[PDB]
Order: structure tokens, then sequence, then C-alpha cells
């Protein structure tokens, strides 16, 4: 099972604070170290700091500005990183990773996407992308779904509840007037659709939403 | 603080060829180096621990070597799934540090883009919007040009483009071009056209639809 669970996203107003959580399962030892790693868009991995939940002791990266104060709840087995006085420079993906005290990170969390903006949360509008009746196919057919006008990042797109992963492409989002937009493409054997159903699932964690859309031919 | 240098930052290689990633530490760190793979929109994954020790679940394809200040991560016969970022990380001295990372590219055979055009959904028209979406999928190399045409006349306004990274499924590239208009603007034109220009063909791959 997934060992480390992090929230998908956190929206923070400029100057405000946020407490990122990491819930641990699997083998738990007194020698377990919880590490936090920062990653800005299109950049590398940056070590923030580490905490040992049994003591409550935290160590911080001295090369960077101390934005973090690390705490831990032992009763709930959850690690907490408190980020304070955030700016646009703090907008990034924050992984939590478990070290067995031997130097390497055996397992990582899914990461928490932190976006610093004054804009308001907006759920995505999902529309079906099915070809016209005049287009021609070969042995394969391409369908899709359009995700428009959402904020903030990210969104997770799957096909047929995850059972359809091959032949799937998800394009990077584009930003316009405080709203993001992307599209997702899927390719299945032309003989299988629409005789067999194809549905795309879009999940926006920031608004705690998840929707499905079935692709049928334009009648 | 240990400086980890990963050079070169980008590696391109033909399918089936052997590749080697370099990592040099600012000072001797013994064999206390670890390698992590991170694919697009994913979390890091441990490949090699302590310079050369293999991890269970990781393909025998991956191997590691080196000691002191120089280290090497080797992949024997690269395939499409290996397309990702590769990081090295030392645990010899506090604090732990990461390498700058190295991107892996694959030089596959040229492939023509599969072009698909999609009319606005009725659901979208309901909200007063209308987006025509064109997909240029699975082509190589990544350099490509897309042109929109409305009733035979080229269109550039309302067009937003998005390019994927190299696909870890088949070493190809893909691109989406979305033309967004209001419903009112969309309803007073008939023919919508997407044209893809790529080196794999002298002629443009054209997909069109009439609103009627």
């Amino acid at each position: 099972q997934v060992q480390l669970q992090q929230p998908g996203a956190e929206l923070v107003k400029p100057g405000a604070s946020v407490k990122l959580s990491c819930k641990a399962s699997g083998y738990t030892f007194t020698s377990d170290w919880i590490h936090w790693v920062k990653q800005r868009p299109g950049h590398g991995l940056e070590w923030i700091g580490e905490i040992i939940p049994s003591y409550g002791r935290a160590n911080y990266n001295e090369k960077i500005q101390k934005k973090a104060t690390l705490t831990a709840d032992k009763s709930s087995s959850t690690a907490f990183m408190q980020l304070s006085s955030l700016t646009s420079e703090d907008s990034a993906v924050y992984y939590c990773a478990r070290e067995r005290g031997d130097g390497y990170f055996a397992v990582w969390g899914a990461g928490t996407t932190v976006t610093v903006s004054s804009a308001k949360t907006t759920p995505p509008s999902v529309y079906p992308l099915a070809p016209g009746s005049a287009a021609q196919t070969n042995s394969m057919v391409t369908l899709g779904c359009l995700v428009k006008g959402y904020f903030p990042e990210p969104v997770t797109v799957t096909w047929n509840s995850g059972s359809l992963s091959s032949g799937v492409h998800t394009f990077p989002a584009v930003l316009q007037s405080d709203l993001y937009t992307l599209s997702s493409s899927v390719t299945v054997p032309s003989s299988s659709w629409p005789s067999e159903t194809v549905t795309c699932n879009v999940a926006h964690p920031a608004s705690s939403t998840k929707v499905d859309k079935k692709i049928v031919p334009r009648d | 603080d240990i400086l980890l240098t990963q050079s070169p930052a980008i590696l391109s290689v033909s399918p089936g060829e052997r590749v080697s990633f370099s990592c040099r530490a600012s000072q001797s760190i013994g064999t206390d180096i670890h390698w992590y793979q991170q694919r697009t929109n994913g979390s890091p994954r441990l490949l090699i621990k302590y310079a050369s020790e293999s991890i269970s679940g990781i393909p025998s394809r991956f191997s590691g070597s080196g000691s002191g200040t120089d280290f090497t991560l080797s992949i024997n016969s690269v395939e499409s799934e290996d397309i990702a970022n590769y990081y090295c990380q030392q645990s010899n001295r506090w604090p732990f540090t990461f390498g700058s990372g190295t991107k892996l590219e694959i030089k596959r055979a040229d492939a023509a883009p599969t072009v698909s055009i999609f009319p606005p959904s009725s659901e979208q028209l309901t909200s007063g919007g209308a987006s025509v979406v064109c997909f240029l999928n699975n082509f190589y190399p990544k350099d490509i040009n897309v042109k929109w045409k409305i009733d035979g006349s080229e269109r550039q306004n309302g067009v937003l483009n998005s390019w994927t990274d190299q696909d870890s499924k088949d070493s190809t590239y893909s691109m989406s071009s979305t033309l967004t208009l209001t419903k009112d603007e969309y309803e007073r034109h008939n023919s919508y056209t997407c044209e893809a220009t790529h080196k794999t063909s002298t002629s443009p791959i054209v997909k069109s639809f009439n609103r009627n």
C-alpha cells in the first residue's frame, strides 16, 4: 500500500501560512526520519529539512531562508511542516520522504502542490471531445476531454477509472486571466468505441471534486 | 556543504544503446551516493543505493559504479520507459544534498503526427463558449508547426498551444492546439481547419470540420 500520503494541493494567499501534512503507513520505527523536499516548476530537488517524530527534533537547511517549522503528532502518526510568510518564490511541489536512517529515501510521498496567489479557487469545466461524423479512422481512434477554467493547479486525469493508461497523453496547462486550461487525449482500437464505453475522470483536489465524462459519437 | 555536479545536463541516445550518467562530488563522499529517477509529473524513485547496490523491482538494466568524488549511473540498452530525470544524492555529510539532475532523450526514427480535430461540445456551447481542439500526436522530432484556418482564412487569435515532454511510452512527442471563441463568434463561421506541418511529409496533414 501507499506508505506516505500528502494533500494534492494547497492554495495560500501571499503572506499567509500553511501546514503541510504527511500520513505514514507500512513499517514504522523509532529510527524513521521524515524528510521534506522542495521542487519548483521545471527545476531540481531541494532539501528543506528533516524531523524525527519520536523526539520532535527538527533540522533545517541553513543555505535557505527558514520558512519552515517542523512538528509531528505521534498519536495520529502524522508529520507536519509549517510554512510561514510565503511569497511567490515559495510556490512549488513539496514531497515528503521516509529515510530508514541509512541515508537514502526508500519511499516518497505524492507531493503537495503549493500555489501562492491572490486569485480565487475555481473548479474546472469538463467537456467531451468526440470527432465529427465526417472524419475517417484506421485501426485506431482518438478521443479526448477538455478541462477549462480552473484554479489552482493541479488536476489529475485518468481514463476508464485508471484501467485505460496506454495511448493516453495529458498536455501541460496554459494560464490565462487567473485560469488554467488543458486537454487530455486517449487512443483506443477503432473497433472498440463506442461499442465499449470510454470515460475520462478529472480530479481537482483543491476544490475536492472529481467528475466523469463518457465519450459518445456526435449523433 | 557537498556540491553534486551532474554533467552533462541532457543526454540523447539511440534506442538499444548504452548510456552513462556522471556525478561528481565537491569532495570525497566514499560510496554514500544514491540515484533517483523522476518521470514527468511523478515522485522520485530509488534506482541505485550506495553507489552500486541494486534495488529490488528495479530492472537489471540499471547499474551503478564509482567512488570518492566520481560516480556513474549506467543504463544498458536504453528503452522508451527510461525517459526521465536522473538525480544523485549524497548522505556522507550533513546536510543531505541532491544533484542538479540529468534529462534522458531518445533518438528514435522519424514519425508523422496523427492529427485530430474536435468541435465544441454542446455542453460548452451552453455556457456561451466554443473551443475547437486539435491534437498532433506521436511525432518525431519535436519540432513542428500548426496552423488554424477559418472558412479558408488563417487564424491566430484565441489559440493556445501546449507541448508534451518526450513520451516515456514510445519515445515520441505530442502537441495540443486549442482555439477558443465565444459561442456567438463561433456560430457565424462554417469551416474550421487544423493543419500540421512536420518534416515527415512535404504536404501538411489537414483535419477539418464544418459547423453545420
